[PDB]
């Protein structure tokens, strides 16, 4: 009814390709299918073992295992955007 | 062809070194050519090493390393430093620095066997380390196959060696020295 | 291709005009982060790490009169601990956090351009002038200061086995 502010910036993703246009993956936009697919694996790997050495949690908890349990829900968005990649021929 | 009964793939090309027709199971046809011949060499590296380290950790030992060691043999040398590290022993941590190392080379290495299947430039393989300039001056192709070659009977020799281990407490030199 | 790594392509945003160029970005790390981002990263990295380089050695070598009385044993970082009980590391981040402001403005032209990566002007001797002497300077900042990060990297963890501090584990 009046304009609607984006942030600067802003550009175009709707898609019906196969796959997003890489510009939905940000700053990852240049990354290649390969290296997300490693990252993918590498995420998945050490966001598991870090997340299985504090399965019972303690109340002193090492801080590293913490955050290295972050990469396994990480590693969801990473093979995602591999897939991506793969499928715009990066 | 190796194998006149079975021959291989025509998904292998033929102008790859150490190729000898062998594949009798098709296993080219199941995985990207350029992803198994940058394993294979990796393989028969990886090989190299641990079955020429298997000798040397026979022949002659690095000084010191009795008192940390004793004299377990080559599989048993490994699980023992490793449950020495699981003290908080400082002088027990080659392991963890061998395999710090090779991670961070693996992991900076990583991009080239992408490029590779991506169509980029370098062949498997090839990290153009070639310090010495020996096979590069020299014309080149014949030590490829030597490497080959080397590496796959590296492969088949460690499985030996570490089998034979875990049946008799003989190393390489042991168990190659008599016959029980 | 690339310089450093000659099995690697050589890296899409690094060029050899940008300071201490030896096209080795491996991971493509240059590709994910603005270029400018990380150029002002490594600059600050290196300047700190020089400093604190300095520092160990220095602090190895003389103490400053009447810190032997606060802090005793303590080399490394050890006295860390023991000046923030003081007040010295909390006067020490309220200065830096200042300059640090001004540092985030500057950080901010950066990155609308206006601004190179870790030129803040401080030329008050002259040492550029030249603009060949510059450039030289540039690069041996650069280096020495990628040099710093590793010693100083290599210097606190030799006192977190040790606890000797440089000197006195390269003596002993
Ligand atoms: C399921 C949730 C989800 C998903 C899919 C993404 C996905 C992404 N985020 Mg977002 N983000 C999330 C949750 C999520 N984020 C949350 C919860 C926060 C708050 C901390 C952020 C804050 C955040 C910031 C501040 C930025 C991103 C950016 C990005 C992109 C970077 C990709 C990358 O690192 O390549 C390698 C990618 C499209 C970056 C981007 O480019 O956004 C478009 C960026 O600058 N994320
Ligand atoms: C980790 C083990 C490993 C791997 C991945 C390969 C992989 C390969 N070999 Mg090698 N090879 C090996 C062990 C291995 N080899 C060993 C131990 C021997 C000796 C007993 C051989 C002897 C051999 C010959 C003689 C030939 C191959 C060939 C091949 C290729 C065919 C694809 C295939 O069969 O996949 C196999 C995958 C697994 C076995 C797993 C491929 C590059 C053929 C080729 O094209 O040369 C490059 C060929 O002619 N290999
Ligand atoms: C798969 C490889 C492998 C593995 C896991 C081990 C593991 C081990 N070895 Mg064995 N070793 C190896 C290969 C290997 N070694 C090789 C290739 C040699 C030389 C023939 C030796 C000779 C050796 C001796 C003499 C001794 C050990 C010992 C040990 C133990 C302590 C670590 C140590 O000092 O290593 C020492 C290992 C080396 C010095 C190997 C260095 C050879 C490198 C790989 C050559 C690299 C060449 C090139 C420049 C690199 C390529 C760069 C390119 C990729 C960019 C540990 C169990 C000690 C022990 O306690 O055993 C009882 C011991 O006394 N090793
Ligand atoms: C490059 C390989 C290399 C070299 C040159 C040495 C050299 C030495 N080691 Mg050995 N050592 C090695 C690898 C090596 N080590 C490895 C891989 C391990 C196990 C992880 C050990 C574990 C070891 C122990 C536990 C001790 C030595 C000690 C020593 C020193 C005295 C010699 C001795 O006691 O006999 C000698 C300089 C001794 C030492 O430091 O005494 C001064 C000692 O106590 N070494
Ligand atoms: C049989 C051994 C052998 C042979 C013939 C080759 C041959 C080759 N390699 Mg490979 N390589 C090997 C083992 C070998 N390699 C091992 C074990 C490693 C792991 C460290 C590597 C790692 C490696 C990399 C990373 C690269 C090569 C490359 C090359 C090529 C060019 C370099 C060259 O000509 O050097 C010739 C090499 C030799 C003649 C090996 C010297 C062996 C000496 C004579 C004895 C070894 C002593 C050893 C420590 C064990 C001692 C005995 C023990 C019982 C005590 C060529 C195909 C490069 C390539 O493909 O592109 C250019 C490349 O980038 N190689
Ligand atoms: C926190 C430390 C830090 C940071 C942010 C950077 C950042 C950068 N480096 Mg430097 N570098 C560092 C430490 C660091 N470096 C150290 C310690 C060394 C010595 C091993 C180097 C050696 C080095 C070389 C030889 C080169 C770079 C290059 C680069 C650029 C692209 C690669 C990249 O994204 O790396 C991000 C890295 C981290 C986040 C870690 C970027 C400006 C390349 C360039 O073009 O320079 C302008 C280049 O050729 N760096
Ligand atoms: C964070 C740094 C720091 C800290 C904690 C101290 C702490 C101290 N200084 Mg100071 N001092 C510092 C930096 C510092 N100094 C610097 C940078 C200088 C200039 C070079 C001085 C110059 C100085 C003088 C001149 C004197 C002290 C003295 C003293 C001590 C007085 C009580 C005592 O020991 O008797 C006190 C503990 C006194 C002292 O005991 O020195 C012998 C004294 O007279 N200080
Ligand atoms: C590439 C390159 C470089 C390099 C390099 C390097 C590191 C080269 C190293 C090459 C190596 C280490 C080759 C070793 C191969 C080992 C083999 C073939 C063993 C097979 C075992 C068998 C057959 C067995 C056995 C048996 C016995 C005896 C004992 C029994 O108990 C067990 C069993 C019965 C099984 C340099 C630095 C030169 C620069 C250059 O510019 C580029
Ligand atoms: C004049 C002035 C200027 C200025 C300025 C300033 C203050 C510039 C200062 C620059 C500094 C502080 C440079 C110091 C670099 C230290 C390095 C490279 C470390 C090397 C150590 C190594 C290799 C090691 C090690 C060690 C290990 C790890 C463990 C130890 O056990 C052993 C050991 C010690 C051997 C500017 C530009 C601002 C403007 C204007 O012009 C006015
Ligand atoms: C130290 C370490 C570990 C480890 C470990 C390791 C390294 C274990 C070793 C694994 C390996 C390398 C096994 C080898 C298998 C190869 C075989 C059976 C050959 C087949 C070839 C055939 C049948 C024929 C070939 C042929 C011949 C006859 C000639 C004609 C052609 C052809 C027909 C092809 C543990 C597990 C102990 C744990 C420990 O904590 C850390
Ligand atoms: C103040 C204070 C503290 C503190 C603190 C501090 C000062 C912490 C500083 C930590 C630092 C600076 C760590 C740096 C590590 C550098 C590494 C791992 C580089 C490795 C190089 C690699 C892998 C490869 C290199 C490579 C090789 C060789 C060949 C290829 C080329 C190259 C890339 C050069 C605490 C925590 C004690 C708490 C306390 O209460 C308060």
């Amino acid at each position: 009814f009046s304009p609607v502010p984006s942030p600067e910036g802003t550009k175009e993703t709707y898609w019906e390709t196969k796959a997003p246009s890489s510009d939905v993956l940000g700053i990852g936009a240049g990354v290649s299918s390969g290296n997300f697919a490693a990252a993918s694996v590498f995420a998945a790997l050490v966001g598991g073992y870090c997340t299985g050495q504090v399965i019972p949690l303690t109340v002193e908890p090492n801080p590293l295992f913490l955050a290295g349990s972050f990469l396994l829900p990480y590693s969801w968005a990473l093979h995602v955007a591999a897939w991506i990649q793969k499928n715009n021929g990066k | 062809r190796a194998v006149p009964f079975a021959p291989a793939p025509d998904c292998l090309p033929e102008n790859i070194p150490g190729y000898m027709g062998f594949d009798p199971l098709g296993l080219s046809t199941l995985c990207n050519v350029e992803w198994l011949r940058e394993a294979e060499i990796k393989h028969c590296r990886v090989a190299m090493l641990a079955a020429a380290g298997s000798i040397a950790q026979d022949l002659y030992q690095f000084p010191g390393v009795e008192k940390i060691v004793g004299s377990a043999k080559m599989t048993g040398v490994h699980d023992k430093i490793l449950a020495a590290a699981s003290t908080g022993d400082y002088k027990a941590q080659a392991m963890s620095q061998i395999l710090f190392w090779t991670s961070f080379l693996e992991i900076v290495t990583l991009p080239a066997v992408f490029e590779t299947m991506n169509g980029g430039p370098r062949k498997p393989g090839v990290f153009f380390f070639d310090p010495l300039g020996l096979g590069k001056g020299d014309k080149m192709g014949e030590m490829e196959l030597k490497e080959i070659k080397n590496g796959r009977l590296a492969m088949i020799g460690v499985g030996g060696m570490v089998h034979h281990y875990l049946l008799t407490g003989k190393g390489p030199i042991q168990f190659l020295s008599g016959i029980p | 291709m690339s310089e450093s790594v000659p099995f690697l392509k050589k890296p899409e945003a690094l060029d050899s005009s940008m300071a201490g160029y030896a096209g080795f970005d491996p991971l493509g790390l240059s590709s994910i982060a603005d270029i400018k981002f990380l150029q002002e990263s490594e600059i600050k990295h290196c300047r700190i790490a020089m400093l604190a380089a300095a520092g160990s050695i220095a602090q190895d070598i003389f103490t400053f009169p009447g810190v032997s009385k606060v802090v005793g044993t303590a080399k490394m970082t050890g006295v860390h601990d023991v000046l923030v009980k003081q007040g010295a590391m909390g006067q020490i981040l309220l200065w830096t956090s200042f300059l640090e402001v001004f540092g985030t403005i500057a950080l901010l032209e950066t990155l609308d351009g206006k601004r190179a990566p870790g030129d803040f002007k401080f030329d008050p001797l002259g040492f550029s002038k030249n603009a060949e002497t510059a450039k030289r300077y540039q690069l041996s900042e650069i280096k020495n200061g990628r040099l710093a990060m590793l010693a100083t990297g290599g210097m606190v963890h030799g006192y977190f086995i040790t606890g000797k501090g440089p000197l006195e584990l390269l003596t002993n």
